[PDB]
Protein backbone atom coordinates (compact mmCIF):
# COMPACT_ATOMS: atom_id res chain seq x y z
CA UNK A 1 0.00 0.00 0.00
CA UNK A 2 3.09 2.08 0.79
CA UNK A 3 5.02 0.99 -2.12
CA UNK A 4 5.22 3.42 -5.44
CA UNK A 5 2.96 1.58 -8.11
CA UNK A 6 4.48 4.27 -10.78
CA UNK A 7 7.86 2.23 -10.14
CA UNK A 8 7.16 -1.00 -11.82
CA UNK A 9 7.96 -2.49 -15.79
CA UNK A 10 4.35 -2.11 -16.32
CA UNK A 11 4.28 1.37 -16.18
CA UNK A 12 3.03 1.78 -19.42
CA UNK A 13 3.73 5.73 -20.02
CA UNK A 14 7.34 5.26 -18.61
CA UNK A 15 7.81 2.37 -21.03
CA UNK A 16 6.77 4.05 -23.76
CA UNK A 17 9.03 7.05 -22.57
CA UNK A 18 12.07 4.57 -22.58
CA UNK A 19 11.51 2.88 -26.21
CA UNK A 20 11.28 6.00 -27.52
CA UNK A 21 15.03 6.54 -26.98
CA UNK A 22 15.88 3.46 -28.53
CA UNK A 23 16.77 -0.14 -26.99
CA UNK A 24 20.22 0.47 -25.88
CA UNK A 25 21.93 2.51 -22.88
CA UNK A 26 23.81 4.54 -25.24
CA UNK A 27 21.04 6.81 -26.27
CA UNK A 28 21.83 10.09 -28.60
CA UNK A 29 18.46 11.67 -28.42
CA UNK A 30 17.03 14.42 -29.97
CA UNK A 31 13.80 16.31 -27.96
CA UNK A 32 12.18 19.21 -27.86
CA UNK A 33 11.50 20.38 -24.03
CA UNK A 34 8.60 22.77 -23.56
CA UNK A 35 8.26 26.23 -21.44
CA UNK A 36 6.25 25.36 -18.63
CA UNK A 37 6.82 28.01 -16.32
CA UNK A 38 2.13 30.00 -16.56
CA UNK A 39 3.93 33.44 -17.04
CA UNK A 40 5.82 32.80 -20.25
CA UNK A 41 4.27 29.71 -21.26
CA UNK A 42 1.64 31.11 -23.05
CA UNK A 43 2.86 34.85 -23.27
CA UNK A 44 2.25 36.97 -26.75
CA UNK A 45 5.96 38.68 -27.13
CA UNK A 46 5.46 41.97 -29.03
CA UNK A 47 8.04 43.10 -31.45
CA UNK A 48 11.45 44.18 -29.53
CA UNK A 49 14.28 42.32 -28.61
CA UNK B 1 -24.45 22.88 -49.96
CA UNK B 2 -22.55 26.15 -48.18
CA UNK B 3 -19.12 27.09 -48.42
CA UNK B 4 -16.94 28.88 -45.59
CA UNK B 5 -14.77 31.49 -47.13
CA UNK B 6 -11.40 32.40 -46.59
CA UNK B 7 -10.53 35.86 -45.47
CA UNK B 8 -8.02 36.32 -48.85
CA UNK B 9 -6.74 39.83 -47.60
CA UNK B 10 -4.93 41.25 -44.42
CA UNK B 11 -4.49 38.12 -43.09
CA UNK B 12 -0.95 37.00 -44.38
CA UNK B 13 2.46 38.64 -45.79
CA UNK B 14 3.26 39.13 -49.19
CA UNK B 15 6.49 39.58 -47.70
CA UNK B 16 9.73 36.92 -47.70
CA UNK B 17 8.72 36.21 -43.95
CA UNK B 18 10.40 33.07 -41.88
CA UNK B 19 7.57 30.03 -40.98
CA UNK B 20 10.02 29.42 -37.82
CA UNK B 21 12.95 30.36 -36.62
CA UNK B 22 15.69 28.19 -35.30
CA UNK B 23 17.41 30.57 -32.09
CA UNK B 24 21.04 29.13 -31.32
CA UNK B 25 22.72 30.13 -27.45
CA UNK B 26 24.75 33.59 -27.54
CA UNK B 27 26.32 32.04 -24.01
CA UNK B 28 26.30 28.46 -22.77
CA UNK B 29 28.37 28.49 -19.35
CA UNK B 30 28.28 24.41 -18.64
CA UNK B 31 28.50 23.70 -15.61
CA UNK B 32 29.05 20.35 -13.63
CA UNK B 33 25.37 20.51 -12.25
CA UNK B 34 23.68 22.33 -14.93
CA UNK B 35 23.55 23.28 -18.64
CA UNK B 36 22.73 27.09 -18.52
CA UNK B 37 21.79 28.51 -22.50
CA UNK B 38 20.97 32.21 -23.33
CA UNK B 39 19.44 33.26 -26.00
CA UNK B 40 18.40 36.92 -27.54
CA UNK B 41 14.63 36.22 -28.73
CA UNK B 42 14.64 39.27 -31.78
CA UNK B 43 11.08 39.94 -32.63
CA UNK B 44 10.98 42.51 -35.32
CA UNK B 45 8.19 45.48 -35.79
CA UNK B 46 4.92 43.60 -37.75
CA UNK B 47 5.88 39.92 -35.95
CA UNK B 48 3.98 38.62 -32.67
CA UNK B 49 5.70 35.41 -31.27
CA UNK C 1 -0.53 53.43 -53.69
CA UNK C 2 0.43 56.66 -55.61
CA UNK C 3 2.97 55.78 -58.07
CA UNK C 4 1.62 53.70 -61.11
CA UNK C 5 4.88 52.33 -62.27
CA UNK C 6 5.19 49.77 -65.29
CA UNK C 7 6.97 47.68 -63.31
CA UNK C 8 10.35 47.79 -65.81
CA UNK C 9 10.68 51.51 -65.34
CA UNK C 10 11.11 50.10 -61.58
CA UNK C 11 13.87 48.10 -61.74
CA UNK C 12 15.10 50.23 -65.00
CA UNK C 13 15.16 47.51 -67.27
CA UNK C 14 13.18 49.67 -69.69
CA UNK C 15 13.34 52.65 -67.44
CA UNK C 16 14.11 56.08 -68.90
CA UNK C 17 18.17 55.79 -67.80
CA UNK C 18 20.29 56.92 -64.92
CA UNK C 19 20.67 60.89 -66.27
CA UNK C 20 17.08 60.90 -66.13
CA UNK C 21 15.81 59.30 -62.72
CA UNK C 22 18.48 59.90 -60.67
CA UNK C 23 17.97 63.61 -58.73
CA UNK C 24 19.93 65.81 -60.30
CA UNK C 25 21.98 66.68 -56.62
CA UNK C 26 22.65 62.97 -56.45
CA UNK C 27 24.22 62.84 -60.22
CA UNK C 28 25.93 66.10 -59.35
CA UNK C 29 27.41 64.37 -56.07
CA UNK C 30 28.20 61.19 -58.41
CA UNK C 31 29.80 63.51 -60.13
CA UNK C 32 31.64 65.27 -58.37
CA UNK C 33 32.81 62.72 -55.32
CA UNK C 34 33.30 60.18 -58.74
CA UNK C 35 37.63 60.47 -58.43
CA UNK C 36 37.68 57.95 -55.05
CA UNK C 37 33.65 56.94 -53.75
CA UNK C 38 32.29 55.52 -56.98
CA UNK C 39 28.40 55.30 -57.00
CA UNK C 40 27.47 54.21 -60.35
CA UNK C 41 27.67 50.56 -59.96
CA UNK C 42 24.78 50.81 -57.75
CA UNK C 43 22.09 52.04 -60.23
CA UNK D 1 23.92 63.22 -44.30
CA UNK D 2 23.55 65.01 -47.41
CA UNK D 3 23.81 61.47 -49.15
CA UNK D 4 22.26 59.61 -46.52
CA UNK D 5 18.69 61.84 -47.26
CA UNK D 6 19.17 62.23 -51.16
CA UNK D 7 20.18 58.55 -51.09
CA UNK D 8 16.84 57.81 -48.96
CA UNK D 9 15.05 59.58 -51.73
CA UNK D 10 12.48 57.11 -53.41
CA UNK D 11 13.11 58.30 -56.76
CA UNK D 12 17.36 57.53 -56.64
CA UNK D 13 17.28 54.15 -54.66
CA UNK D 14 19.89 51.29 -55.50
CA UNK D 15 19.30 48.33 -58.06
CA UNK D 16 21.20 46.01 -58.74
CA UNK D 17 21.21 42.72 -61.31
CA UNK D 18 23.46 39.72 -61.18
CA UNK D 19 25.79 39.82 -63.46
CA UNK D 20 25.16 36.26 -64.84
CA UNK D 21 21.70 37.59 -65.63
CA UNK D 22 21.09 33.53 -66.07
CA UNK D 23 18.22 31.33 -64.45
CA UNK D 24 20.65 27.81 -64.48
CA UNK D 25 18.81 24.50 -64.71
CA UNK D 26 20.64 21.26 -64.75
CA UNK D 27 18.94 18.91 -67.53
CA UNK D 28 20.35 15.05 -66.68
CA UNK D 29 22.14 13.41 -69.45
CA UNK D 30 22.78 9.60 -68.59
CA UNK D 31 25.84 7.65 -69.80
CA UNK D 32 25.06 6.14 -73.17
CA UNK D 33 22.29 8.63 -74.31
CA UNK D 34 23.03 11.00 -77.01
CA UNK D 35 20.23 13.27 -77.25
CA UNK D 36 18.07 15.30 -74.97
CA UNK D 37 15.13 17.38 -74.94
CA UNK D 38 13.84 20.21 -72.79
CA UNK D 39 10.51 20.33 -71.96
CA UNK D 40 9.21 24.18 -70.94
CA UNK D 41 5.57 24.23 -70.22
CA UNK D 42 3.95 27.61 -71.02
CA UNK D 43 5.43 31.18 -70.28
CA UNK D 44 5.42 34.42 -70.69
CA UNK D 45 9.13 34.97 -71.74
CA UNK D 46 8.80 38.85 -71.08
CA UNK D 47 12.46 40.28 -71.71
CA UNK D 48 14.30 36.95 -72.03
CA UNK D 49 17.72 37.83 -72.77
CA UNK D 50 18.85 34.36 -74.71
CA UNK D 51 20.10 30.95 -74.20
CA UNK D 52 23.65 29.95 -72.56
CA UNK D 53 24.40 26.07 -72.12
CA UNK D 54 27.13 23.57 -71.53
CA UNK D 55 26.74 20.04 -70.70
CA UNK D 56 28.94 19.42 -66.71
CA UNK D 57 30.00 15.56 -65.48
CA UNK D 58 27.00 15.00 -63.01
CA UNK D 59 30.17 13.64 -60.43
CA UNK D 60 31.60 17.46 -60.47
CA UNK D 61 28.61 19.24 -59.93
CA UNK D 62 26.71 19.48 -56.40
CA UNK D 63 23.08 19.09 -56.11
CA UNK D 64 21.98 22.41 -56.32
CA UNK D 65 20.67 23.90 -53.15
CA UNK D 66 22.16 21.76 -50.55
CA UNK D 67 23.33 22.20 -46.71
CA UNK D 68 25.18 18.74 -47.31
CA UNK D 69 26.04 16.83 -50.35
CA UNK D 70 26.46 13.22 -49.35
CA UNK D 71 26.47 12.02 -53.15
CA UNK D 72 29.48 14.68 -53.92
CA UNK D 73 32.73 12.25 -53.88
CA UNK D 74 34.57 14.83 -55.88
CA UNK D 75 36.80 17.96 -55.36
CA UNK D 76 38.47 18.91 -58.28
CA UNK D 77 36.96 22.42 -60.45
CA UNK D 78 33.36 22.16 -60.69
CA UNK D 79 32.30 23.86 -63.56
CA UNK D 80 29.00 24.81 -62.30
CA UNK D 81 30.62 27.26 -59.94
CA UNK D 82 33.56 28.59 -61.86
CA UNK D 83 34.16 28.70 -65.76
CA UNK D 84 36.11 26.22 -66.04
CA UNK D 85 34.05 24.77 -69.03
CA UNK D 86 35.33 21.99 -70.76
CA UNK D 87 32.57 20.49 -72.67
CA UNK D 88 31.16 22.75 -74.97
CA UNK D 89 32.19 20.42 -77.49
CA UNK D 90 30.13 16.66 -77.47
CA UNK D 91 27.32 19.49 -78.67
CA UNK D 92 26.29 18.16 -81.84
CA UNK D 93 22.80 20.31 -82.66
CA UNK D 94 20.24 21.59 -80.75
CA UNK D 95 16.48 22.88 -81.73
CA UNK D 96 13.89 25.35 -80.08
CA UNK D 97 10.14 25.26 -80.48
CA UNK D 98 8.55 28.32 -78.82
CA UNK D 99 5.21 26.35 -79.23
CA UNK E 1 31.17 -0.09 -26.41
CA UNK E 2 29.08 3.07 -26.86
CA UNK E 3 31.35 3.83 -30.03
CA UNK E 4 30.12 0.61 -31.20
CA UNK E 5 26.19 1.49 -31.59
CA UNK E 6 23.83 3.50 -33.40
CA UNK E 7 20.36 5.04 -34.02
CA UNK E 8 17.54 3.96 -36.07
CA UNK E 9 14.88 7.04 -35.78
CA UNK E 10 12.01 6.31 -37.53
CA UNK E 11 8.75 6.76 -37.89
CA UNK E 12 4.82 4.96 -39.26
CA UNK E 13 2.01 6.33 -39.87
CA UNK E 14 -0.29 4.56 -41.47
CA UNK E 15 -3.99 5.96 -43.30
CA UNK E 16 -3.03 9.37 -43.27
CA UNK E 17 -2.74 10.46 -46.93
CA UNK E 18 0.01 13.21 -46.12
CA UNK E 19 -1.73 17.19 -46.80
CA UNK E 20 -0.25 20.32 -47.99
CA UNK E 21 -3.31 22.89 -47.86
CA UNK E 22 -3.10 25.74 -50.24
CA UNK E 23 -2.94 27.99 -47.57
CA UNK E 24 -1.01 31.34 -47.44
CA UNK E 25 -0.64 30.27 -43.46
CA UNK E 26 -1.03 26.70 -44.04
CA UNK E 27 -4.19 26.80 -41.08
CA UNK E 28 -7.96 26.06 -42.56
CA UNK E 29 -9.12 29.27 -42.46
CA UNK E 30 -12.35 28.20 -45.13
CA UNK E 31 -12.68 25.47 -47.91
CA UNK E 32 -12.66 27.60 -50.11
CA UNK E 33 -8.68 28.43 -49.66
CA UNK E 34 -7.05 31.47 -48.77
CA UNK E 35 -4.87 31.24 -52.30
CA UNK E 36 -7.98 29.36 -54.00
CA UNK E 37 -9.42 33.23 -54.66
CA UNK E 38 -5.76 34.62 -54.90
CA UNK E 39 -6.78 36.01 -58.95
CA UNK E 40 -2.85 35.04 -59.79
CA UNK E 41 -3.72 31.12 -59.82
CA UNK E 42 -7.01 31.69 -60.53
CA UNK E 43 -7.70 34.29 -63.47
CA UNK E 44 -3.88 33.35 -65.18
CA UNK E 45 -2.64 29.76 -66.17
CA UNK E 46 0.11 28.15 -63.99
CA UNK E 47 2.08 24.89 -64.78
CA UNK E 48 2.85 23.18 -61.49
CA UNK E 49 5.85 20.70 -61.14
CA UNK F 1 14.85 22.81 -76.26
CA UNK F 2 15.52 19.38 -78.45
CA UNK F 3 19.50 18.66 -77.90
CA UNK F 4 21.52 16.23 -79.82
CA UNK F 5 24.86 15.36 -78.00
CA UNK F 6 28.24 13.21 -78.18
CA UNK F 7 27.50 10.19 -76.20
CA UNK F 8 29.80 10.37 -73.29
CA UNK F 9 30.70 7.49 -70.74
CA UNK F 10 29.26 8.96 -67.87
CA UNK F 11 26.14 10.74 -66.54
CA UNK F 12 26.69 14.54 -67.59
CA UNK F 13 24.21 17.82 -66.47
CA UNK F 14 23.41 20.26 -69.14
CA UNK F 15 23.72 23.57 -67.57
CA UNK F 16 21.19 25.42 -69.51
CA UNK F 17 21.33 29.00 -68.78
CA UNK F 18 18.55 31.46 -70.00
CA UNK F 19 18.29 34.95 -70.42
CA UNK F 20 16.87 36.81 -67.32
CA UNK F 21 17.10 39.96 -65.42
CA UNK F 22 17.30 38.60 -62.24
CA UNK F 23 17.44 42.55 -60.63
CA UNK F 24 16.88 43.83 -57.22
CA UNK F 25 16.11 47.50 -56.15
CA UNK F 26 17.11 48.48 -52.56
CA UNK F 27 14.55 50.72 -50.55
CA UNK F 28 15.66 52.38 -47.99
CA UNK F 29 13.62 55.01 -46.79
CA UNK F 30 14.28 55.72 -43.28
CA UNK F 31 17.05 54.55 -40.24
CA UNK F 32 17.11 50.80 -39.83
CA UNK F 33 14.78 50.22 -42.73
CA UNK F 34 16.05 47.77 -45.37
CA UNK F 35 13.39 46.29 -47.85
CA UNK F 36 14.40 44.98 -51.64
CA UNK F 37 12.01 44.04 -54.61
CA UNK F 38 13.33 41.53 -56.50
CA UNK F 39 12.38 40.76 -59.90
CA UNK F 40 13.64 38.21 -62.93
CA UNK F 41 12.33 39.26 -66.09
CA UNK F 42 11.48 35.72 -67.91
CA UNK F 43 11.19 33.73 -64.99
CA UNK F 44 10.28 35.78 -61.88
CA UNK F 45 10.03 33.73 -58.59
CA UNK F 46 7.16 35.77 -56.71
CA UNK F 47 3.87 34.61 -55.62
CA UNK F 48 0.96 35.65 -54.49
CA UNK F 49 0.71 36.92 -50.72
CA UNK G 1 9.43 26.29 -63.76
CA UNK G 2 10.78 29.10 -60.94
CA UNK G 3 8.00 29.19 -58.40
CA UNK G 4 8.34 27.35 -55.29
CA UNK G 5 4.87 27.98 -53.72
CA UNK G 6 5.69 28.83 -50.15
CA UNK G 7 8.05 30.86 -51.89
CA UNK G 8 8.92 33.41 -48.94
CA UNK G 9 11.62 31.66 -46.84
CA UNK G 10 8.31 30.28 -45.12
CA UNK G 11 10.33 26.97 -44.15
CA UNK G 12 13.63 25.88 -42.73
CA UNK G 13 13.88 24.48 -45.98
CA UNK G 14 12.26 27.18 -48.01
CA UNK G 15 12.65 25.75 -51.67
CA UNK G 16 10.88 22.08 -50.90
CA UNK G 17 8.94 20.26 -48.48
CA UNK G 18 11.40 18.26 -46.37
CA UNK G 19 9.01 15.53 -45.28
CA UNK G 20 12.35 13.65 -43.28
CA UNK G 21 15.62 13.56 -43.02
CA UNK G 22 18.43 11.14 -42.29
CA UNK G 23 19.23 11.62 -38.36
CA UNK G 24 22.52 10.02 -38.47
CA UNK G 25 23.56 12.68 -40.86
CA UNK G 26 21.30 15.41 -39.39
CA UNK G 27 23.82 17.80 -38.05
CA UNK G 28 21.73 21.08 -37.78
CA UNK G 29 18.68 19.56 -35.98
CA UNK G 30 15.03 20.03 -38.13
CA UNK G 31 14.18 16.84 -37.00
CA UNK G 32 11.07 17.27 -34.74
CA UNK G 33 9.24 14.52 -32.40
CA UNK G 34 11.97 12.23 -31.59
CA UNK G 35 11.88 10.45 -34.88
CA UNK G 36 13.34 11.71 -38.64
CA UNK G 37 10.18 13.67 -39.45
CA UNK G 38 11.08 17.67 -39.72
CA UNK G 39 10.20 20.94 -38.15
CA UNK G 40 8.82 22.14 -41.74
CA UNK G 41 6.76 18.73 -42.32
CA UNK G 42 5.23 18.74 -38.95
CA UNK G 43 4.09 22.21 -38.41
CA UNK G 44 2.94 21.98 -41.88
CA UNK G 45 0.48 18.48 -40.80
CA UNK G 46 -0.42 20.15 -37.34
CA UNK G 47 -1.51 23.19 -38.89
CA UNK G 48 -3.25 21.31 -41.29
CA UNK G 49 -4.84 18.92 -39.24
CA UNK H 1 6.93 49.92 -52.24
CA UNK H 2 5.73 47.94 -55.52
CA UNK H 3 2.25 47.09 -55.66
CA UNK H 4 2.35 43.98 -58.48
CA UNK H 5 -1.23 43.40 -59.43
CA UNK H 6 0.02 40.74 -62.25
CA UNK H 7 -1.63 37.43 -62.41
CA UNK H 8 1.44 36.33 -63.89
CA UNK H 9 5.13 36.59 -62.96
CA UNK H 10 5.13 38.66 -59.80
CA UNK H 11 7.75 40.29 -57.48
CA UNK H 12 9.54 38.87 -54.50
CA UNK H 13 9.46 42.04 -52.16
CA UNK H 14 12.15 40.93 -49.84
CA UNK H 15 11.33 43.62 -47.68
CA UNK H 16 11.44 44.68 -43.88
CA UNK I 1 29.98 31.00 -48.45
CA UNK I 2 26.85 29.41 -48.75
CA UNK I 3 25.39 30.84 -51.88
CA UNK I 4 22.18 30.24 -53.45
CA UNK I 5 21.07 27.31 -51.05
CA UNK I 6 18.12 28.60 -49.09
CA UNK I 7 17.83 25.41 -46.72
CA UNK I 8 21.51 27.25 -45.07
CA UNK I 9 21.07 30.34 -46.95
CA UNK I 10 22.89 34.20 -45.34
CA UNK I 11 20.81 36.81 -43.62
CA UNK I 12 20.66 40.41 -43.87
CA UNK I 13 18.24 42.86 -42.60
CA UNK I 14 17.36 45.57 -39.98
CA UNK I 15 17.09 45.20 -36.30
CA UNK I 16 13.94 46.70 -35.96
CA UNK I 17 12.09 44.47 -38.16
CA UNK I 18 14.41 41.50 -38.22
CA UNK I 19 12.56 40.71 -41.75
CA UNK I 20 15.56 38.88 -43.67
CA UNK I 21 16.16 41.27 -47.42
CA UNK I 22 18.41 38.57 -49.07
CA UNK I 23 16.52 35.76 -50.67
CA UNK I 24 18.53 33.23 -52.22
CA UNK I 25 17.10 30.69 -54.92
CA UNK I 26 18.48 27.23 -55.92
CA UNK I 27 18.38 28.64 -60.48
CA UNK I 28 20.66 31.21 -59.67
CA UNK I 29 24.64 30.68 -59.66
CA UNK I 30 25.97 33.64 -57.76
CA UNK I 31 29.68 32.32 -57.78
CA UNK I 32 29.39 31.62 -61.41
CA UNK I 33 27.98 35.16 -61.82
CA UNK I 34 30.84 36.85 -59.82
CA UNK I 35 33.27 34.25 -62.35
CA UNK I 36 31.64 36.34 -65.17
CA UNK I 37 31.60 39.46 -63.62
CA UNK I 38 35.45 39.28 -62.89
CA UNK I 39 36.74 38.08 -65.79
CA UNK I 40 34.84 40.69 -68.09
CA UNK I 41 36.18 43.32 -65.19
CA UNK I 42 39.46 42.37 -65.71
CA UNK I 43 42.15 40.08 -67.60
CA UNK I 44 42.51 37.01 -65.75
CA UNK I 45 45.84 36.05 -65.53
CA UNK I 46 46.44 38.82 -62.76
CA UNK I 47 46.90 37.03 -59.13
CA UNK I 48 45.44 38.97 -56.89
CA UNK I 49 45.52 37.04 -53.37
CA UNK I 50 43.81 38.78 -51.32
CA UNK J 1 -46.93 18.46 -52.31
CA UNK J 2 -45.73 22.17 -50.32
CA UNK J 3 -42.18 20.23 -50.18
CA UNK J 4 -42.66 19.73 -53.59
CA UNK J 5 -43.04 23.13 -54.56
CA UNK J 6 -40.69 25.07 -52.63
CA UNK J 7 -38.16 22.30 -53.88
CA UNK J 8 -38.82 22.42 -57.62
CA UNK J 9 -37.68 26.36 -57.43
CA UNK J 10 -34.58 27.18 -58.76
CA UNK J 11 -33.30 28.99 -56.20
CA UNK J 12 -33.74 26.06 -53.46
CA UNK J 13 -32.66 22.61 -55.21
CA UNK J 14 -30.11 20.34 -53.68
CA UNK J 15 -26.25 20.54 -54.02
CA UNK J 16 -23.96 18.22 -53.37
CA UNK J 17 -19.86 17.72 -53.41
CA UNK J 18 -18.07 14.33 -52.84
CA UNK J 19 -16.72 14.28 -49.61
CA UNK J 20 -13.06 13.69 -50.30
CA UNK J 21 -12.94 16.54 -52.56
CA UNK J 22 -9.95 15.43 -54.49
CA UNK J 23 -8.94 14.90 -58.22
CA UNK J 24 -6.77 11.54 -58.06
CA UNK J 25 -3.74 10.64 -59.98
CA UNK J 26 -1.91 7.84 -59.97
CA UNK J 27 2.03 8.38 -60.78
CA UNK J 28 3.71 5.42 -61.52
CA UNK J 29 7.15 4.84 -59.91
CA UNK J 30 9.06 1.77 -60.90
CA UNK J 31 11.16 -0.69 -58.62
CA UNK J 32 14.28 0.70 -57.65
CA UNK J 33 13.66 4.61 -58.54
CA UNK J 34 13.59 7.06 -55.71
CA UNK J 35 12.60 9.86 -57.33
CA UNK J 36 9.43 11.21 -58.99
CA UNK J 37 8.84 14.16 -61.31
CA UNK J 38 5.02 15.19 -61.68
CA UNK J 39 4.93 17.72 -64.63
CA UNK J 40 0.93 18.94 -65.19
CA UNK J 41 0.64 21.37 -67.56
CA UNK J 42 -0.68 25.40 -67.04
CA UNK J 43 -4.25 25.40 -65.76
CA UNK J 44 -6.51 27.50 -63.83
CA UNK J 45 -6.03 26.42 -60.10
CA UNK J 46 -9.42 28.25 -59.39
CA UNK J 47 -10.52 27.04 -56.21
CA UNK J 48 -7.54 24.41 -55.32
CA UNK J 49 -7.62 23.13 -51.83
CA UNK J 50 -3.99 22.23 -51.66
CA UNK K 1 38.68 15.46 -75.07
CA UNK K 2 36.29 15.02 -72.53
CA UNK K 3 38.73 14.96 -69.00
CA UNK K 4 38.26 18.17 -66.86
CA UNK K 5 41.76 19.84 -67.73
CA UNK K 6 42.36 21.82 -65.24
CA UNK K 7 42.20 18.70 -62.45
CA UNK K 8 46.20 19.01 -63.43
CA UNK K 9 48.94 19.53 -61.57
CA UNK K 10 49.97 22.50 -64.11
CA UNK K 11 46.85 24.23 -62.87
CA UNK K 12 48.72 27.04 -62.28
CA UNK K 13 46.48 28.98 -60.61
CA UNK K 14 45.21 25.70 -58.38
CA UNK K 15 49.30 25.48 -58.20
CA UNK K 16 49.64 29.24 -56.33
CA UNK K 17 46.33 29.08 -54.30
CA UNK K 18 47.44 26.01 -52.88
CA UNK K 19 51.40 27.28 -52.24
CA UNK K 20 49.44 30.61 -50.80
CA UNK K 21 48.60 27.84 -47.73
CA UNK K 22 51.78 26.38 -47.29
CA UNK K 23 54.06 23.26 -48.19
CA UNK K 24 52.27 20.93 -45.35
CA UNK K 25 48.86 19.87 -45.49
CA UNK K 26 48.37 21.08 -41.05
CA UNK K 27 47.79 24.52 -42.37
CA UNK K 28 46.93 27.54 -39.80
CA UNK K 29 45.05 29.64 -42.92
CA UNK K 30 44.14 33.24 -42.44
CA UNK K 31 41.79 34.44 -45.49
CA UNK K 32 39.61 37.08 -46.45
CA UNK K 33 36.57 35.68 -48.22
CA UNK K 34 34.35 38.48 -50.05
CA UNK K 35 30.55 38.73 -50.19
CA UNK K 36 29.47 37.86 -53.42
CA UNK K 37 25.60 37.81 -53.70
CA UNK K 38 24.18 40.74 -56.23
CA UNK K 39 21.76 42.44 -53.58
CA UNK K 40 24.66 42.86 -51.29
CA UNK K 41 27.89 42.66 -53.10
CA UNK K 42 27.49 46.47 -54.15
CA UNK K 43 25.10 47.81 -51.71
CA UNK K 44 25.91 51.14 -50.15
CA UNK K 45 24.07 50.62 -46.66
CA UNK K 46 22.90 53.86 -45.16
CA UNK K 47 22.91 55.20 -41.27
CA UNK K 48 21.19 52.40 -39.31
CA UNK K 49 21.56 48.82 -37.44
Amino acid sequence: DNVNPFNHHRNWGLKYRSQLLGNSRYVNFHIQVPQKFFAIKNLLLLSGS
Amino acid sequence: RQTVVAPTRNVTTEKAQRLQIRFYPIQTDDTSTGYRVRYNINVGDGWVL
Amino acid sequence: LTTATPRLQYFHIAGPGTREYLSEDLQQFISATGSYFDLKNKF
Amino acid sequence: NQLELMLRNATNDQTFVDYLGAKNALYSVPAGSTALTINIPARTWEGMRGWSFTRIKAAETPQLGAQYDVNFKYSGSIAYSDGGFYLSHTFRNMSILFD
Amino acid sequence: QPGQVLSYKKFLCDNYLWTIPFSSDFMYMGELTDLGQNPMYTNNSHSMV
Amino acid sequence: INFELDPMDDPTYVYMLYGVFDTVRVNQPERNVLAMAYFRTPFATGNAV
Amino acid sequence: TSINWPGNDRLLTPNMFEIKRSVALDTEGFTMSQCDITKDWYLIQMATN
Amino acid sequence: YPFDPSGVQRVQLSGG
Amino acid sequence: LYHDSGVCSGTLNSERSGMNVVVELPDRNTELSYQYMLADMMSRHHYFAL
